[PDB]
């Protein structure tokens, strides 16, 4: 399987790798797939840009 | 906050739900957000139209 | 500036066509784009393969 | 309702947060969706990962 | 390496075979990346969704 | 029409230039389409944020 998770830019790289494996293992066990088999992106998007109801995080 | 996933179709319908709730809660214990903000979008992609080494999945056993 | 709206299954034919001419003018009006630059294409998710705090549409 | 937008990178900030209530309004208009839950991510590609014709963004313009 | 192709309706299994084909090799000779590292899947629009200009490929 | 990379950053500059064009080159062999109506989005994905088999990319030596 493949994950795009998208994310505010509020996380550190120990979270991130820590969320790679949260997320791997998710899939590993709602579904019964391998956990080599599945690769985790994590695309980052600046508060200015990520919008939730016409609002930016920003504001 | 959103969560893609992109993979083979096939998947039971009951599977569907169980990935869904199974990633918000990774996303939840992981992060600390609030689950009413998780956004789980499934891409189920046919075995014809999903490829690995130029191959199909379907000439894969997929 | 292409776009791409992830919407759950259900929407008439009319409303879909609709919604492209929305979306579109609105970047050329915000960002002053030129129409025949914006591609905005629907991406149909079912109700059972688009979650909601970890729900399903369906339930 | 989760919209994304890919664009070339350099527009403004105001126009950033001018493009994202945009795209809001005019899918609560024609489709009926709540503010509540559109999504508008918006990612920058730099001049030099974004293609026209097989032709890179710096090189066109 | 992951690519995601958005293509319109009207494309044969078989064309889409050789389209999968033809995106892996172009990714090898181009970042070195061995074929069988690259993972390829085709989201398929249908003409009604896909707009240009504000218009579908209908029209 | 629209093509999307996702892939682990360290490439060249000149390398992802490549990579525009041999996929644009590459769709319009096959199946007919205009270049002029295909878009090649790259997008870079760093070691610490890219992850396979639960590790990251850079703990498999990647990047």
């Amino acid at each position: 399987p493949n994950i795009e998770m998208f994310v505010v830019e509020g996380l550190s790289d120990q979270q991130k790798e820590k969320l790679i494996d949260a997320l791997t293992a998710a899939t590993v066990e709602a579904i019964d797939a391998p956990a080599d088999s599945i690769r985790v992106w994590l695309s980052e998007i600046p508060a200015k840009q990520f919008g939730i109801a016409g609002k930016s995080v920003a504001a | 906050s959103i969560i893609q996933v992109f993979f083979i179709a096939g998947r039971t319908d009951e599977q569907k739900e169980r990935l869904i709730g199974a990633l918000t809660d990774a996303a939840v214990k992981t992060i600390g957000i609030d689950r009413s903000d998780v956004r789980v979008i499934l891409k189920d992609i046919p075995n014809t139209e999903y490829g690995i080494a130029g191959k199909t999945a379907k000439s894969l056993g997929r």
